[PDB]
């Protein structure tokens, strides 16, 4: 059963995620770093948490929002790393496929930055760390997508991902980068959703399966909003930018591909009934979040489950994120909409 | 060839000396390994942990040290003309010692692959992690202790 | 009189101080000096960053984050820290010291930030020129490269990193096709690097190319991943006379690289010799107001508001400590000390010796008793050595136990002034503990007559083997008398040896379980008796030990009385007990074996006791507190309580039987050691026999002092704390109670 | 010195139980002579003891010497 | 698969050698019957014993490996649960207290039959018992000791977070427990009518 094969070699790595599970703002923490008047402040109220003195180093001068972010997110990224670290067989590649979610993003961001010729050490510093394939920063000169392919993405495990790409023109834009992430990153939901269904077994292989039926829900969503406005989409093409294994498919994707007004995108979405509210009212982006956050508690939920690290990975991106807006919030003293963060723990 | 000690007989006895040796060297083997890649791993960051995490390894070896005591203990009694009696102790004695120390090190090799991968996080959890193997290790000793007490019935009032 | 607490936590008495402002500092260093005080969170009410001493507490965590970082810079520039002098505030006692003044804290604040400023500045200007001279040494070492490495603007030779040479190698192998001339040497010395503060091996690299666009392109896929590019001349001349640049400009660079580290290394010997000295000040300054942080502060009056933990016993030394602070100051104040009665729980204090340090660590290691609750430790102290040593069992491997502890003991001074590590600390603070189990595990090898697996004839056995037989013949002895002490010597060696040994060994077990458990609930009773829970007495006590006693009490009885009988000579059968036992249960009113006269009815009694008393100690405490949504916890928890207690009697009784099993497995790994050791050696004679008996008895004492003394006394050690932990204290451990962690100073190592 | 200290501990050791096997050897006692299984010989296994306990004792006194220098 | 592949080869080759048999006429020549009576009970008593104690002892570790590698990484961020959790280990290795009890209770009745009476009626008997009673008290601890394992890891992991989660998961593992003693329960009632071998 559950339980039965798991402690065998993933025991110690449940443990200790569930741990830094425990390890969550809950809401009393988060409102006592609201009530925060200074950085200063913020870091002590933040020492007595499970963060501990992490902020220890830092001088009075130089904290600031950024470099409280920067530090956080080596944290949480140092301890994934040693959870993965932990770890072999199937976790290993569990964890190796969450990491590629990451770099995707970082090798279009350096991409991005390569087309915008911006600043070197900043395009270094906004990059996640824990995608990180010996040839990203590379990405700073590459502009040529078959020369990037052949130079970069082969040696990569996000090779796999980049099949049908080569069909677009060889001089590569703002709008061919994009629709290289999208391409690149469906094709890896879809590699990571066959790897859930064959190697993760039950209950993670069920949770993390609706997990990623979210996640595809919501970047297909977020792919279709984006291209709107632009006028150069084509349906047909569109398909091989939405992913084919959320909730969506197969018919609300094709009506998607097809939608081209908002309230189009409703109608298409208008099968699920999740997505429908979102879309109705309020911040798009805070509904999908709050949703994140609400399936994340859920899949804690479940004992003897692998998805719990990417639950935990997801929460605690979160909290780092409202740490920032926290921080952001106290520096700038506009604290009109310091309470605008996603909890659930 | 006689009815009560069988030409079959010493099978048994040679089998169950075999076994438990065998079983009990793969669970100490196993628990050998587990425990070595943990402290391998751990010695990269603590190296200063590198002579106090050895336990679990050592805690495998013992389940071994019991199945080379009862292989010898069931020497003592096997020969050509025995009864299968006493062939069928030998075996249940074996057999005894083997799954039991096998049980053992995979308990031994998995908690003491946790503890050491935990104790360099949290040194309060050595207590805990040589708590939990010596636990497991009783086990492998009641296997003994059956395996003994099986022995001990092994060539008495055996005619 | 200062009470010995070892049977009961220390009366602690809740005391208010009531310190003005003016003396806050010097009553704060007196009380952490005193180290008696627990001080309690009376300010827990206000979150963080808005106490009263926030701000000081913050430029002290300042000042302390300054003297880590001076601490790193002794590290990574190799500096031996002088250690400071712990006799000046003598780390410990009630001995008070002349404090230090808050201008002297002022000094070391303005001292350390303008210290870290200089260092900070002077340790840039090193890392840059440190930086600027690695890059000219590659250089020079590019140059320095044979004739034929340049030789297969035209390249883009310069220097990387071998974690990077490979992958470097094959992504300029996909820029240019099969055009790759990839050329790579290595750096033989490590190669420091400032930016990551870390030794790299480097490998200088050269690729050979023609296309402007081309060259550009490798020039910048090659800068991408770390590598200090170079320019060369191209010609063995033009290489001579460049490397002639080098080695001139680099001598420049030495000399200003050896006047900066000159300085930087005298201002970090400086802090060498006073660094630790400001840190334990710092740390005490800061401890201090942490303390005092926890104090109800009156705004409209200047009186800092503590309570605190005291036992009763020293509150007349605190006392006199403060009149003596208040005369050392002279100012006037009034009532300092008011002694408080409150509903709080009081913290578990207990007086522990040398001896008795350690078996009360083992027993705070489970869990902290309740405040006034009946110790563990006290009878862990014989219990817990004597468990051991009843599992262990060996007078010669307890012997050498004893050796070792006793090198620990008598030593115990030098060991005291000395360092200790991880595994020397352990097995120090137990040396006494080390020291019980040796001396038990003596006594019961004698009992056991067990002295390296061998026997001791001692005393005249009462077997007597038949008066003649033939060799090879089974002879059975017969009884003329009882051994007096320990177990018969003609026991041993023999086919039935077993059967006896292990008969004896279970009921051993099983008896000195039932005694340690009775012992164990009456410390049950005498909570009850001095907590006046006469409720607790009646449907917890009662119940439950008349159902041990008629279950599991009457099982030890009838194991006593068997061995009192002489089955043989009276003429009735031999009762087994196991089976009397079972059908107790199983099968009421039928008994196959006559123990003693009336024996049904006397099961069938206890039966019917045991089955009264489970609804009695589940239901009676429940119904008191329904006649005085409460009652429903009450309720579940009383079942809870009821069913872990009638699980855990059969769970227990049975578990008592590791005694037994691991006296067993010990026993025979000794026997099968020496067999497989020294007894080999005793066929052997001659040189080789002399050879071979020393390197065999080597060998035996390595594989005892490794496995059984070591080791198989290590499995026994750790499950009497399981039996001690689990079997015993379950029995009248409440717990979860408040450790007792005063306010005082100590040597806080860097 | 490590080495010198622990073959001093393990030759003394030797001296006193080897001796003292040599001993029980030489009287014939029953626990080391009075079975078929153990040697028959009582006196050649305690002299043969004796040696090893003499070797053991020169290994002693050499460490020891070398310990106290 | 290779392991499907040979489970079906060994079902069709029983199939056959069956029809085989039972078609020539030849159907009673595979007698089970013949194999029990003529099979030593010394093997089925030892058989027994062996597996009662194999199976307990591998519940124990199986339980004792599944609680004590989620105390551990439970104890990671809270220590305090080591001693607190101990209880299921407890729990798990009191399941190999009881095969090695009825292991005990078995060997008592290894005695050494005569030649005329080894395959009697009572000796058959206590062979068939010893071996049953053994192989239901082993695999009732292995399988009391994964359920008690489970419910102790569930435990830990649980009152990491929170203490009081501690006090309402010891009930499902004490109902686990139930499972072992019950298994104890009926193995020595199945053997309490076994006579030693005579
Ligand atoms: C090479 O022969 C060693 C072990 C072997 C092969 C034993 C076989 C008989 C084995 O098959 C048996 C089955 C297991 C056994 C009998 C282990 C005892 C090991 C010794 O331990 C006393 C260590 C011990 C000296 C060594 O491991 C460490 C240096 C250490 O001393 C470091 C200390 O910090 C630590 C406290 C201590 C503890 C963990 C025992 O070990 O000798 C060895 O390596």
């Amino acid at each position: 059963m559950e339980g039965v094969y798991f402690n065998i070699d993933n025991g110690f790595i449940e443990g200790v995620v569930r741990g830094y599970r425990n390890g969550l703002l809950s809401n009393n923490q988060y409102i006592n770093l609201t009530q925060c008047d200074t950085l200063e402040d913020l870091k002590l109220q933040l020492s007595s948490t499970d963060y501990g003195n992490f902020l220890s180093s830092v001088s009075s001068e130089s904290l600031t929002t950024s470099l409280i972010q920067e530090y956080a997110s080596s944290k949480l990224y140092h301890e994934f790393n040693y959870i993965r670290d932990q770890s072999s067989g199937s976790t290993r590649k569990f964890m190796d496929y969450i990491t590629y979610g990451y770099m995707i993003d970082n090798v279009a961001l350096m991409i991005t930055g390569t087309i915008h010729d911006r600043d070197k050490g900043e395009i270094l510093q906004r990059c996640h760390p824990l995608g990180w394939f010996d040839t990203l920063p590379t990405l700073s000169v590459a502009t040529d997508l078959e020369s990037l392919y052949e130079t970069v993405l082969v040696d990569t495990p996000l090779a796999p991902y980049f099949k049908n790409c080569f069909d677009t023109a060889e001089e590569l834009d703002d709008m061919n980068i994009e629709i290289i992430r999208n391409k690149l990153y469906k094709a890896y939901l879809e590699d990571f959703y066959n790897f859930v269904t064959e190697e993760i077994p039950e209950p993670a292989k069920e949770c993390m399966q609706t997990l990623l039926g979210f996640e595809a829900d919501r970047r297909s969503i977020n792919i279709a909003l984006n291209s709107l406005q632009s006028s150069d989409i084509d349906p047909d093409l569109k398909s091989d930018l939405l992913p084919n294994i959320g909730k969506l498919y197969p018919l609300a994707t094709f009506h998607l591909a097809q939608a081209q007004d908002f309230e189009g995108v409703r109608a298409a979405l208008a099968n699920v009934y999740e997505y429908r509210g979102f879309l109705e009212t309020g911040n798009l982006e805070d509904h999908f979040y709050q949703l994140e956050m609400e399936l994340c508690r859920d899949a804690f939920t479940q004992q003897f489950a692998i998805s719990t690290v990417w639950a935990w990975m997801k929460s605690k991106e979160q909290e780092v994120r409202n740490i920032t807006w926290i921080a952001e919030c106290i520096a700038q003293n506009q604290r009109e909409r310091i309470n605008n963060y996603i909890s659930v723990y | 060839m006689t009815e009560l000690c069988p030409v079959y007989a010493p099978f048994f006895g040679a089998i169950g000396c075999a076994s438990a040796i065998i079983f009990t060297s793969l669970g100490a083997a196993y628990g050998t390994a587990k425990s070595g890649v943990g402290i391998c791993a751990t010695c990269v960051l603590r190296p200063d942990l590198l002579f106090k995490n050895i336990v679990p390894v050592i805690m495998a070896g013992i389940i071994a040290i019991y199945g080379l005591v009862v292989s010898v203990l069931v020497c003592y009694s096997l020969g050509q003309k025995q009864a299968l009696y006493t062939g069928f102790i030998q075996l249940g004695a074996g057999l005894s010692v083997g799954l039991s120390g096998l049980a053992a090190g995979f308990a031994i090799g998995i908690v003491g692959d946790a503890g050491v991968r935990g104790s360099s996080q949290q040194p309060r959890l050595f207590v805990g992690m040589i708590l939990i193997l010596i636990f497991a290790e009783v086990l492998g000793l009641y296997g003994l202790i059956v395996a003994l007490l099986l022995n001990s019935r092994a060539t008495q009032d055996v005619v | 009189e200062k009470e010995e607490a070892i049977f009961r936590s220390a009366e602690m008495a809740l005391v208010q101080f009531y310190i003005p402002q003016e003396i806050s500092r010097d009553s704060a260093y007196t009380l952490g000096q005193l180290g008696l005080v627990q001080f309690r969170d009376l300010n827990s009410k206000v979150r963080a960053f808005q106490r009263t001493f926030v701000n000081e507490i913050r430029r002290l965590d300042n000042v302390e984050r300054q003297y880590r970082y001076f601490y790193s810079l002794l590290k990574k520039h190799d500096i031996k820290l002088y250690e400071g002098d712990t006799d000046k505030y003598l780390d410990g006692s009630g001995e008070l010291y002349v404090p230090p003044s808050g201008s002297v804290i002022d000094d070391y604040v303005r001292n350390a930030s303008y210290l870290e400023e200089r260092l900070i500045q002077m340790e840039d200007a090193t890392d840059q020129i440190e930086v600027q001279k690695n890059d000219l040494e590659q250089y020079r070492f590019i140059l320095q490269s044979g004739d034929e490495f340049f030789l297969k603007v035209n390249y883009v030779t310069g220097v990387i990193a071998r974690d990077k040479v490979a992958t470097l190698e094959q992504i300029l192998w996909r820029v240019l096709r099969g055009n790759l001339f990839f050329k790579t040497v290595e750096i033989e010395q490590p190669v420091y690097d400032v930016k990551t503060r870390e030794y790299k091996h480097k490998n200088a690299f050269i690729v050979f190319s023609h296309g402007d666009l081309i060259i550009k392109r490798i020039r910048k896929i090659a800068e991408s991943l770390d590598a200090n590019l170079y320019d060369v001349d191209s010609s063995n001349e033009g290489r001579s006379q460049q490397l002639a640049k080098v080695n001139k400009n680099l001598s420049d660079l030495y000399t200003v690289l050896k006047t900066t580290s000159t300085t930087l290394e005298s201002e970090l010997y400086a802090i060498a010799k006073e660094l630790d000295s400001w840190f334990q000040d710092v740390t005490r300054e800061k401890a201090i107001f942490e303390i005092l942080n926890k104090s109800n502060y009156d705004t409209n009056r200047k009186i800092l508001i503590a309570e605190g933990w005291i036992p009763r016993d020293e509150l007349a030394t605190l006392q006199a400590r403060l009149g003596e602070m208040i005369a050392r100051l002279g100012i006037d104040v009034p009532s300092i000390i008011q002694v408080l009665d409150t509903n709080h729980t009081p913290p578990t204090f207990h007086r522990t010796n040398k001896f008795t340090a350690g078996f009360q660590s083992i027993c705070d290691c489970y869990g902290i008793a309740q405040y006034r609750e009946i110790n563990a430790g006290l009878p862990t102290i014989v219990t817990f050595p004597f468990m051991f040593a009843i599992m262990f069992g060996d007078m010669g491997h307890g012997f050498l136990m004893t050796l070792a502890a006793l090198s620990l003991v008598l030593n115990e001074k030098k060991i005291n002034k000395m360092k200790r590590g991880e595994i020397f600390d352990m097995a120090f603070t137990g040396r006494y503990i080390i020291l019980l189990m040796g001396v038990f595990s003596m006594y019961t090898g004698f009992l056991y007559n067990d002295i390296f697996s061998k026997t001791m004839t001692i005393f005249k056995s009462g077997w007597k083997w038949p008066d003649h037989w033939k060799k090879g013949e089974s002879i059975t002895a017969t009884s003329v008398g009882t051994y007096p002490i320990g177990l018969d010597w003609a026991w041993h060696g023999t086919e039935n040896a077993l059967l006896f040994s292990n008969s004896y060994k279970m009921k051993l077990s099983i008896l000195m379980g039932f005694i340690h458990m009775t012992y164990s609930y009456f410390f049950s009773l005498a909570n009850h008796l001095y907590f006046n829970s006469m409720i607790d007495i009646i449907g917890n006590f009662i119940p439950g030990l008349l159902f041990m006693q008629g279950i599991f009490g009457y099982l030890s009885v009838c194991i006593v009385y068997k061995w009192a009988v002489d089955w043989v000579k009276d003429g009735k059968p031999a009762p087994g007990l196991l089976n009397m036992l079972i059908n107790m249960f199983l099968s009421p009113g039928t008994i196959d074996d006559e123990l003693y006269p009336h024996q049904a009815k006397v099961q069938v009694f206890l039966l019917l006791m045991a089955l009264v008393c489970i609804p009695w100690l589940l239901l009676v405490k429940p119904l008191h507190f329904k006649f005085t949504e409460d009652f429903g916890d009450i309720m579940i928890h009383q079942v809870i309580h009821t069913i872990e207690f009638c699980l855990n009697c059969v769970s227990h009784t049975a578990s008592y039987l590791r005694l037994w099993a691991l006296s067993l497995a010990h026993a025979q790994l000794s026997s099968v050691l020496w067999t497989m050791t020294i007894q080999i050696a005793f066929g052997f004679r001659g040189f080789v026999g002399v050879f071979m008996t020393v390197a065999l008895f080597a060998m035996w004492f390595a594989l005892t002092c490794a496995v059984l003394v070591l080791m198989e006394g290590t499995s026994a050690m750790l499950h009497s704390l399981r039996l001690h932990w689990v079997e015993s204290m379950s029995k009248f451990f409440v717990g979860e109670g408040l450790p007792y962690e005063p306010f005082a100073f100590e040597y806080k190592d860097m | 010195t490590g080495k010198a200290w622990c073959c001093t501990v393990l030759s003394a050791f030797g001296v006193v139980i080897l001796s003292v096997i040599a001993h029980l050897f030489n009287t014939n006692h029953e626990s080391f002579v009075g079975s078929i299984n153990d040697p028959e010989d009582g006196p050649a296994v305690a002299h043969t003891v004796y040696l090893a306990a003499l070797v053991y004792l020169v290994f002693f006194v050499f460490c020891g010497f070398q310990v106290y220098l | 698969s290779f392991s499907h592949f040979l489970y079906y080869l060994v079902l069709i080759v029983v199939i056959v050698y069956g029809l085989y048999k039972l078609f020539t006429g030849h159907g009673s020549d595979i007698n089970f019957g013949k194999f029990l009576l003529r099979t030593s009970p010394y093997m089925w008593a030892n058989l027994g014993i062996a597996l009662c104690v194999g199976l307990s002892v591998v519940g124990a570790a199986w339980g004792i490996f599944i609680t004590g590698s989620s105390m551990i990484g439970a104890g990671v961020r809270a220590p305090r649960i080591t001693t607190k959790n101990l209880i299921s280990i407890i729990f798990c290795e009191v399941v190999a207290i009881y095969g090695l009890i009825i292991a005990i209770v078995f060997s008592s009745k290894l005695t050494v039959a005569t030649a005329e009476n080894m395959y009697s009626k009572s000796n058959l008997y206590t062979g068939y018992s010893l071996f049953w009673a053994g192989i239901t008290v082993g695999a009732s601890n292995l399988i009391c000791g994964i359920a008690v394992g489970i419910t102790g890891a569930t435990a830990a992991i649980s009152d990491a977070a929170d203490s009081a989660l501690f006090v309402k998961i010891l009930v499902i593992e004490i109902f686990g427990s139930i499972l072992g003693l019950l298994g104890l329960i009926v193995g020595l009632l199945m053997a309490g009518k076994a006579s030693e071998f005579q």
